[PDB]
RNA sequence: UCCGGGGCAGAAAAUUGGCAUGG
RNA sequence: GACUUAAUGUCACGGUACCCAAUUUUCUGCCCCGGA
């Protein structure tokens, strides 16, 4: 009679707003959605409704799976014949029904005694409703033989409560673009998946056919079915206000975007982060200790944490970082919006009757493929930003995430039906190797046999059992020309964690398992020599998405035998997870395990067309410097203070179910395939042109454009040394120098967290990429030619890469006799009789040269000659460069508490000085050479009066901000904020001599005390505000270190022990060697960095700490030098090009040094006399400590203007090696 | 403010664009930068902005829209999207506000366009009250905007009264012919100056490309004129289709696919103007009917007939096939004894036609039939064979039924001679029907091929010394010494058959076959290594010229089932006959090896096909379907 | 008339922008 | 009950939110005169 049916849904099914059938014409939306589950508004104001299944719809249903039940049991049901039915309403006969069907219609036989009548009809015409009073017009619920009922959602009711809008896609096969999409209100299947209904039947004759077809339903509303029968956003917004205007207060609004993102990455770290205050302490803190509305930022963050307790951590910081993104973009000049011009395609889709009969006695089946996809690498399923998301809503507000990946209602992460089916159908149309892009609304339906395949395909959509929070990458491009960042190319892309495992349904229903299923099946398994190749979701050319399909397990329902057990058990419709983890005897009546899959080889169009679709270049690159892939966000929220750290991925490990307690360390595969692609589009010079449209280049075809996906996909260079290093993450101290001051600028000062790489332990960071099937063997060479240049080290991974950090040792799949005549007054000197200041200045000029024409990165022109120097370092006197890391590393503090003991710099225990250090002195000497401004200046620091130090300082002499007004040669070759450097130096490795300097006074043998190390004073070099800026400050060669020996004790004793510092100190001879690489370089400039380099045979270099002390002095020699278009370039070529480099320094002023007066000054600063001249500083009076009696050589004399006039002290200061007594 | 001088420039922008002066590549990027201006402008000002800034994103937004060329069927995606969103913005600068008269004229003329290509979204009705609000709004400024024009003749079309602009829209040097001739017809009903300018239209047509917009604007007049039950809609009729054959005669092949196919409605117009004007005068417009539905007929594919830059632009003809991104003899001239059956499916009615030329009678003529019901029995058969390949033989037999129920006059004596040879050249999804195996609906009916030898072409272009045989088996008689030197019996040598020379009298590719529905270009030979398809025949293979060409792969003249764009076979039977084969006798689904076999016996090339077909099981319809389904799959292509 | 003294410990830039369909 | 179904015809499981982008660029863990 009547029975009420509950239409149970196991994955989301699709919602759309309800429309009269006359008017639903008019929306294209409802219109595409008559398949859908109908949403209608229950009142005013769009905000809640009331959820049905039309009756038509689960009649429609309930008659397709009458057609297949009849069609498999050769058109009869329980011995009753069934003739085959009716489906052809003439237009003549009466009206047309509201629903035309566009499908073949399964057909049979007909056994029949009688033709089916009103006084007497098969089963399936009653069904059908073929003869009953009621018709195409609805009159009375009494007329239908079969009615359906409307199915109202069995749980006012919010729209948002139930269904979330998303944006689906159709995604070109050719191009791998998408070229179109639509939207649809998937709604919530486990809270309001129950829909209930009622089917009245009046011909009980039909009836056990009726319930069979209520089992036989496998899907219903775009989901997978079983048919039984019976606002703290304001209160963040005003706290997210409070913030921003407080930082606004202390000139850090743009501050407020990096706290954004770190409150979004706080959600990583769980609630222990703010209740445990597991934020970095600082040395207070730059960012989580700044004052707000009275009180610290870390308070009030617990603060607004425990008032917004009520929404989870996890929500709370989300909304909190989004909220103060918001603020922050309207307080910068309004919040941007997107708005796609043209092709923001939102694409919605001959009566005719085909009717297709198997031939009788065909046996068909349902295979139920059931595995897990393990995200083999982070995967990422795109989806709109919430905003977007929100059901029942034309500038869009872009929000604080770029890209967001798709989540469960739950926070889980989600597979969709949807790409996990469009996939398939790709990996289906390679298998096949023949396939159709997929036309919609077409008359009928596509006989192709990737369309056929996919219409007996029905798969699940599957969320993963893991809620926490996404992972961030923040992507960027880089500017070919500069080389650095691209302006607005930055966006923060939600990615799921590699290794987590999602469920995987594939239920085929026909007659033969495909050959070309299998084959993708296999294709997809990981199994023990081949990798998952499941291509799942986007990003696929950055290694997002490789989906390894393992723990398969085919099953198989014999329909034409096990159709009770089948409809009995629902084909296992929401079970699945059962069928992976159920023993091979528990299963259900009908389901007997699949033997006869075909193995991967055994598998034609897998071997043919699968297999070698995507070849697998996988290799290690031994890393011989520090790498650091930049997370100063992620640095920021965890502990340790450390202003920028590596990468490092949170790895899922279904082992232990979680994510792994250490996070691997990789270079990210966005950096490895942008360098490739970098590599490749400099060879070819394809990076030169701007516009890649309707455009053909090798990195084009290689790489893809916005128009093409990607032939080559690049995963994560995961570094496999982890265990190797006993302290993988060292810390590395910078500081920049003022030009003009020798102390360490003002607010300059920071740290680096890179992977502790050395030549002697290098890092192995073993990286893949997948090259399409049919690269070119010029492609493929080329894509060689880009591999061997990584090799060679060209391109180093990660940031401050041109300082020396992450230069490639590699991978696995000459010298100068320049003599200088120095200086009159400290050779004539014989006696050392004088006494001279350790620090002078070099007034070079106002006059600066500003070349506009900046030479790119998009190319190594070939009139430019790029290349590497070995140069190797020799330490003339000894030289300390303090192992900052630890400040107690020598661990002396006990005895001195308060002191700052430090090795010597090293890597894994091996001896080395940072590669930024020796760029510093090389680039000092290189403005000071070629009169090259301060690119480092102290402008903000404040004199004692007129004005600032900034107004001294020339205007021509100021840093270079911005390419629009040139860059100066120092700025140039070594770069500028706009422009990344054409010069890298590399980390000196320690070769032979001395290791340590002995001295016995010490008790911690080879280390050294030093004395007082205070701050230059300006006032001194700048005794006057009418007195202009003396120029850049540079320190003499001497053997001041002899007398820090041998007054090492009286140093320890008079100094207090917080005051100065004890180093591990280099001895006399002392050899390192280091590299230098450069780019597009000029001839005259590569001439200039040798000089720079090997400047004589007496000339040497500064560098470590101690220079006024006459320690750190070392000379470089150029022991050969490579170039490449890799031949060693002879000792003549060497000379050529210094000589053309003095040339280019003359054309400047408008190979003898001294010639130009200022490049003398400069050298006889930097000329070692060792003769030993005796130079110290000044005391302040004639009772200070380390006095030496009868002398005028102390502050108190040199400082007032009487005894010592002003103007002769600048002179003074102004020339090198003066004698100061 | 800073929002007038950018929009300034953007104007300037869209004006330079306007002009004709620019070339229309560059015109569209320069369009798209002064769009990328204005909407820039219009984010950063977000929902306050002067309304002619408002009022210039709707012109950028119709000026995009106007240069967006229709494709083969369906309209772009880009060219709705455009439209709609020029009609919001100008409902925007509307709401909110001589320079109301021009974002009235703006809006009107993308709504025209709208109600054009999308009638649903913007009905007539509502086309017509916001046309009155423009008109009435000052919309009538006609030699200087062309625009106004434009809404004066869609005003007329819908039939409001017009009159008093009809002087001024005259009067006016920059209005074309065909709105002249709209203007004399539908407010002063002038049919005789409404001749002379559409004449003139007409005559101009003959030069302006394809993918000109006037195309379909004359298309569309000329069909309410049919629609009007006017008399002067089968002249114009006529006269646009003689142009388009002109200028469809100097079109790329490659716009071929996108917009000559547009163009099939008119052909459609111009034969049913024919057919109402159809004793020598009626016999001269059955032949010109017969050359109005040939001329419909593997156009393309007719220009699909070094070697590295011909497989590239097949590439790109590939690519355009599916809908992908492209980088950048007289009909009388049968021989004695042979009758022509021309057909044509009218897409416009839904009837189809049966030109049939008699040689030896020299007689002309038509018989009309209904085509759906022959379409959808023709769809069974082609998913019940898709599904099972040999067990969908009944519904052959019914599609071949069919075939003689819906075409009776296949077996009349006075239309189709009986013993005469038959060329059938088929039209739309005729071209995959087996109509040498077409049943007479009568009892005990017999097949055509058994009155007729029956062979096929798939356009009248198409029709226009070794004496050795070079089988190329690859799947006994492959030892018989028939057999030439360059034959190969045992690796089918795909590349030798590249290489064949001497262009052979007859030659067997026993091998399996591919049609490939997805792509029918695809439609692969199963050779040795990789298998030939229509894209390497039509390049490498070129021995076969004036061939005998014998198929013994399965489906090798099986297509789509679904028509294209416009009516070519695609079929690798009429990939060889491209490359000059002079006759081909593919198989037109999978067959049997004894079939084949028997056919490769049938040495002896003199012999009929139809001789076979009678004597192997070809009349044992009701004996055995599947016989009759191994049977008739062999049809005969080409020309003696 | 006085005998000591640390400094910065990140600064700035970007925080998204595009997405060829007719030569 | 309606909200909310038409019934002899719903391939929307007919449609991967897809495609492009190097968290990077510059910086020597450095250094002396004054304070009441
Ligand atoms: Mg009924
Ligand atoms: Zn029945
Ligand atoms: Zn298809
Ligand atoms: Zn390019
Ligand atoms: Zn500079």
């Amino acid at each position: 009679m009547n029975i009420t049916v509950e239409l149970t849904f196991f994955e989301p099914y699709r919602l759309v707003e309800w429309f009269d059938w006359d008017a639903r014409k008019k929306s294209h939306s409802a219109m595409r959605g008559q398949a859908f589950a109908q949403w209608t508004w229950k009142g005013k104001g769009r905000t809640a409704g009331k959820s049905f299944i039309t009756g038509t719809l689960v009649r429609s249903a309930v008659i397709k799976a009458v057609e297949e039940l009849l069609s498999l049991n050769n058109g009869k049901w329980e011995g009753v014949p069934c003739c085959n039915g009716s489906f052809q309403t003439d237009e003549s006969k009466g009206k047309k029904p509201s629903f035309l069907r566009k499908r073949h219609t399964l057909q049979w036989q007909a056994n029949n005694k009688n033709i089916c009548d009103k006084e007497e009809a098969c089963p399936f015409c009653i069904l059908l409703g073929r003869f009953d009073n009621a018709g195409k017009v609805h009159e009375r619920n009494k007329d239908y033989d079969i009615h359906f009922s409307n199915f109202d959602l069995d749980h006012d009711l919010r729209l948002v409560d139930i269904a979330s809008g998303r944006i689906l896609n159709r995604v070109d096969f050719d191009t791998g673009k998408a070229k179109d999409y639509f939207r649809t209100w998937e709604a919530d299947y486990e809270t309001y998946g129950t829909y209930t209904g009622r089917i009245t039947l009046r011909n009980e004759h039909a009836k056990k056919l009726l319930l069979a077809s209520l089992g036989f339903v496998d899907k219903l509303c775009g989901a997978l079915c079983r048919i039984e029968v019976i606002d703290h956003n304001d209160e963040l917004r005003k706290q997210a206000e409070v913030i921003v205007e407080a930082f606004k207060q202390n000139d850090k609004l743009e501050k407020i975007r990096i706290l954004a993102d770190a409150i979004r990455t706080l959600r990583l770290h769980g609630e222990g982060v703010i209740e445990k205050d597991e934020l970095p302490d600082g040395k207070g803190h730059h960012l989580w200790d700044i004052k707000v509305q009275g009180t610290a930022l870390r308070t009030k963050l617990k603060e607004l944490w425990q008032s917004n307790k009520d929404i989870g951590w996890r929500k709370f910081t989300e909304m909190l970082g989004s909220n103060l993104y918001l603020i922050y973009k309207k307080e910068t000049g309004g919040v941007s919006t997107r708005f796609r011009i043209l092709g923001d395609t939102e694409y919605y889709s001959s009566d005719l009757f085909i009717p297709v009969t198997p031939p009788e006695g065909i046996e068909t089946k349902e295979w139920i493929i059931v595995g897990r996809l393990k995200a083999a690498t982070p995967f990422y399923f795109g989806v709109q930003q919430p905003s977007d998301s929100i059901p029942g809503k034309s500038l869009v507000i872009n929000e604080h995430t770029s890209f967001n990946i798709l989540l469960d209602k739950e926070n889980r992460y989600r597979i969709p039906r949807s790409a996990l089916r469009g996939a398939l159908r790709r990996d289906l149309r390679t298998a096949f190797g023949s396939g159709c892009n997929v036309s919609l609304g077409g008359q009928i339906l596509c006989n192709c046999k990737v369309c056929i395949e996919m219409r007996r395909i029905t798969l699940k959509d599957s969320v993963s059992d893991f809620s926490e929070p996404p992972e961030i990458r923040y992507r960027i491009a880089k500017n070919p020309g500069t080389a650095t960042v691209e302006d607005g190319s930055l966006f923060d892309i939600e990615v799921g964690p590699e290794g987590l495992t999602f469920p995987f349904v594939l239920r085929y229903r026909g007659h033969k398992f495909p050959e070309q299923l299998s084959s993708v099946i296999r294709y997809w398994e990981e199994n023990d020599g081949k990798n998952g190749m499941a291509w799942l979701g986007g990003l696929d050319s950055t290694g997002k998405g490789r989906f390894a399909l393992k723990d398969i397990k085919i099953f198989e329902w014999d329909l034409n035998q096990k159709i009770n057990e089948y409809i009995k058990e629902r084909g296992m419709r929401g079970k699945e997870k059962e069928l992976l983890e159920m023993g091979e005897s528990s299963l259900p009546d009908g389901l007997i395990p699949y033997k006869f899959f075909e193995e991967r080889e055994c598998l034609f169009p897998y071997k043919e067309n699968l297999k070698p679709q995507w070849s697998e270049v996988q290799y290690t690159i031994e890393v011989g410097s520090p790498l650091l892939t930049a997370d100063t966000i992620s640095a920021l929220t965890e502990p340790g203070n450390r202003d920028a750290i590596a990468y490092k991925k949170r790895v899922y490990n279904d082992g232990n179910n979680a994510i792994e307690p250490e996070p691997r360390f990789a270079v990210k595969s966005e950096t490895h395939r942008g360098i490739f692609r970098t590599a490749v589009g400099r060879r070819t010079g394809d990076l030169g042109k701007e516009d890649h449209e309707d455009c053909t280049c090798d990195m084009c075809i290689i790489f893809g454009n916005e128009h093409e996906s990607s032939k080559i996909r690049f995963e994560d260079l995961e570094l496999i040394n982890g265990n190797e290093f006993e302290k993988l993450e060292k810390h590395i101290d910078h500081v920049a120098i003022d030009r003009f001051t020798g102390g360490a600028l003002d607010k300059a000062k920071f740290d680096t967290y890179p992977l502790a790489g050395s030549p002697k332990k290098p890092l192995k960071l073993k990286g893949r990429f997948w090259i399409k099937k049919g690269f070119s063997g010029d492609h493929k060479l080329l894509i060689t030619t880009a591999l061997s240049d990584i090799r060679d080290g060209l391109y180093p991974l990660g940031s401050k890469g041109g300082v020396g950090y992450g230069w490639v040792a590699g991978i696995s799949i000459i010298n100068n006799d320049y003599v200088h005549p120095g200086h009159q007054s400290p050779k004539q000197d014989h006696k050392n009789k004088n006494i001279y200041y350790p620090h002078y200045f070099l007034d070079s000029g106002s006059k600066v040269y500003r070349e506009k024409d900046i030479i790119t990165h998009e190319e190594f022109t070939e009139e430019l000659l790029s290349g590497k120097i070995n140069c190797k370092l020799e330490t003339l006197t000894p030289l300390i460069i303090p192992d900052t890391s630890d400040e107690n590393g020598l661990k002396l503090q006990g005895n001195k508490p308060g002191h700052k003991n430090y090795k010597f710099f090293n890597i894994n225990g091996e001896l080395m000085i940072p590669g930024s250090e020796l760029r510093g002195m090389l680039r000092t000497h290189f403005e000071a050479l070629t009169k090259s401004c301060f690119a480092i200046f102290g402008e903000d620091s404040t004199l004692s009066a007129s004005k600032t130090l900034g107004g001294k300082l020339d205007k021509a002499l100021h840093p270079c901000t911005g390419l629009s007004d040139g860059l100066c040669p120092g700025c140039h070759l070594f770069g500028t904020t706009d422009y990344k450097g054409r010069v890298k130096f590399g980390f000196a490795k320690y070769e032979n001599g001395p290791e340590w300097l002995i001295t016995r006074g010490n008790n911690p043998e080879r280390s050294l005390t030093l004395g007082v190390l205070e701050s230059p004073r300006p006032a001194f070099s700048i005794p006057d505000d009418e007195s202009e800026i003396p120029g850049r400050k540079f320190y003499l060669h001497h053997n001041g270190w002899r007398i820090i020996r041998q007054k090492q004790l009286e140093i320890r004793e008079t100094v207090q022990p917080e005051r100065n510092v004890t180093t591990e100190v280099m001895d006399k001879g002392n050899v390192f060697s280091f590299d230098v690489r450069f780019e597009n370089l000029r001839e005259w400039e590569l001439g200039l960095l040798l000089q720079s380099l090997d400047p004589g045979k007496n000339i040497a270099h500064k560098l470590g700490k101690g220079k006024p002390y006459g320690f750190g002095s070392v000379k470089i020699k150029i022991d050969s030098l490579h170039t490449f278009k890799i031949k060693r370039v002879p000792q003549s070529d060497i000379r050529e090009y210094i000589n053309k480099g003095y040339q280019k320094l003359i054309e400047w002023s408008g190979p003898q040094w001294h010639v130009i007066p200022h490049i003398d000054k400069l050298y006889k600063l930097l000329w070692v006399p060792f003769l030993e001249p005796d130079v110290r500083y000044p005391v302040l009076n004639e009772e200070s400590k380390g006095y030496i009696e009868g002398s005028d050589y102390t502050y108190k004399k040199l400082g007032d203007k009487d005894n010592l006039p002003y103007k002769t002290r600048v002179k003074g200061l102004t020339t090198p090696w003066s004698p100061w007594n | 403010t800073r929002e007038d001088i950018d929009r300034k420039e953007a104007e300037r922008l869209l004006d330079e664009a306007f002009n004709p002066r620019t070339k229309p590549v560059d015109r569209k990027k320069i369009i798209n930068s002064a769009l990328k201006i204005l909407i820039g402008l219009y984010k950063e000002k977000k929902d306050d902005l002067t309304s002619a800034s408002f009022i210039s994103i709707a012109r950028a937004y119709y000026l995009v829209s106007i240069t967006i060329l229709p494709k083969g069927t369906t309209i772009p995606e880009k060219k709705k999207e455009a439209l709609r969103k020029g009609i919001e913005f100008i409902d925007r600068a509307i709401n909110k506000f001589l320079d109301s008269q021009r974002a009235f004229r703006i809006k009107s003329v993308l709504s025209i366009e709208f109600n054009r290509i999308d009638r649903e979204k913007c009905d007539n009705i509502k086309l017509k009250n916001l046309l009155n609000e423009a008109v009435d709004k000052g919309c009538t400024d006609f030699d200087t905007y062309e625009w106004d024009i434009q809404i004066a003749i869609r005003l007329c079309e819908l039939g409001v009264d017009m009159e008093g602009h009809f002087d001024n829209l005259i009067k006016s040097n920059k209005a074309n012919d065909l709105q002249k001739a709209k203007a004399y017809y539908f407010i002063k009903k002038d049919d005789h100056k409404a001749k002379e300018h559409m004449d003139k239209c007409t005559a101009s047509l003959k030069y302006t490309p394809c993918s000109h917009r006037l195309w379909d604007e004359t298309v569309g007049f000329i069909e309410r004129l049919k629609g009007d039950s006017s008399t002067l809609w089968r002249d114009f009729a006529i006269k646009t289709y003689r142009s388009c054959r002109v200028q469809e005669k100097e079109t790329g092949t490659l716009r071929l696919r996108w917009y000559w196919s547009r163009h099939r409605v008119l052909y459609d117009m111009a034969f049913l103007a024919v057919k109402e004007q159809a004793v020598n005068v009626k016999q001269a417009k059955i032949k010109k009917l017969a050359e109005i539905s040939d001329s419909l007929k593997s156009r393309f594919s007719l220009r699909l007939s070094s070697n590295h830059e011909f497989k590239k632009f097949l590439d790109k003809c590939v690519t355009a096939y599916q809908d992908g991104y492209v980088i950048n003899l007289e009909l009388t001239q049968v021989p004695e004894g042979w009758v022509v059956v021309h057909f044509y499916l009218n897409k416009l009615e839904g009837m189809g036609n049966a030109i049939v030329f008699d040689k030896c009678a020299n007689s002309w003529q038509y018989k009309e039939f209904q085509y759906k019901e022959l379409f959808e029995v023709f769809l069974t058969w082609q998913a019940n064979y898709n599904l099972y390949k040999e067990n969908a033989a009944e519904h052959l037999v019914t599609l071949c039924k069919k075939i003689g129920e819906t075409m009776p006059f296949l077996f009349c004596d006075n239309f189709i001679p009986n013993g005469k040879d038959v060329l059938f050249v088929p039209h739309d999804f005729l071209h995959r029907l087996p109509l040498h195996g077409s049943i007479e609906n009568k009892t005990n009916g017999k097949l055509f091929l058994e009155n007729h030898s029956c062979c096929y072409l798939p356009a009248w272009s198409f029709a226009s010394t070794s004496d050795e045989y070079v089988l190329l088996k690859n799947f006994t008689l492959q030892n018989n010494q028939i057999w030439g030197t360059q034959s190969v019996k045992d690796g089918a040598s795909s590349d030798d058959l590249e290489n064949i020379r001497n262009n052979p009298r007859l030659l067997t590719i026993l091998c399996h076959g591919e049609a490939n529905m997805s792509n029918p270009f695809r439609s692969m030979l199963k050779l040795a290594n990789g298998g030939i398809t229509y894209l390497e025949i039509l390049n490498s293979v070129k021995g076969l010229k004036g061939s005998q060409v014998i198929l013994g792969a399965c489906e090798t003249d099986l297509v789509p089932p679904l028509s294209d764009v416009m009516d070519e076979h695609y079929s690798v039977a009429t990939a060889l006959l491209l490359i000059g084969a002079a006759g081909v006798v593919g198989t037109m689904w999978k067959v049997r090896s004894n079939k084949t076999k028997s056919l490769i016996e049938w040495e002896n090339i003199e012999y009929k096909l139809n001789e076979w077909q009678k004597e192997t099981g070809g009349a044992a319809y009701k004996d055995h379907p599947p016989t009759f389904y191994r049977s008739i799959a062999f049809r005969s292509i080409g020309f003696p």
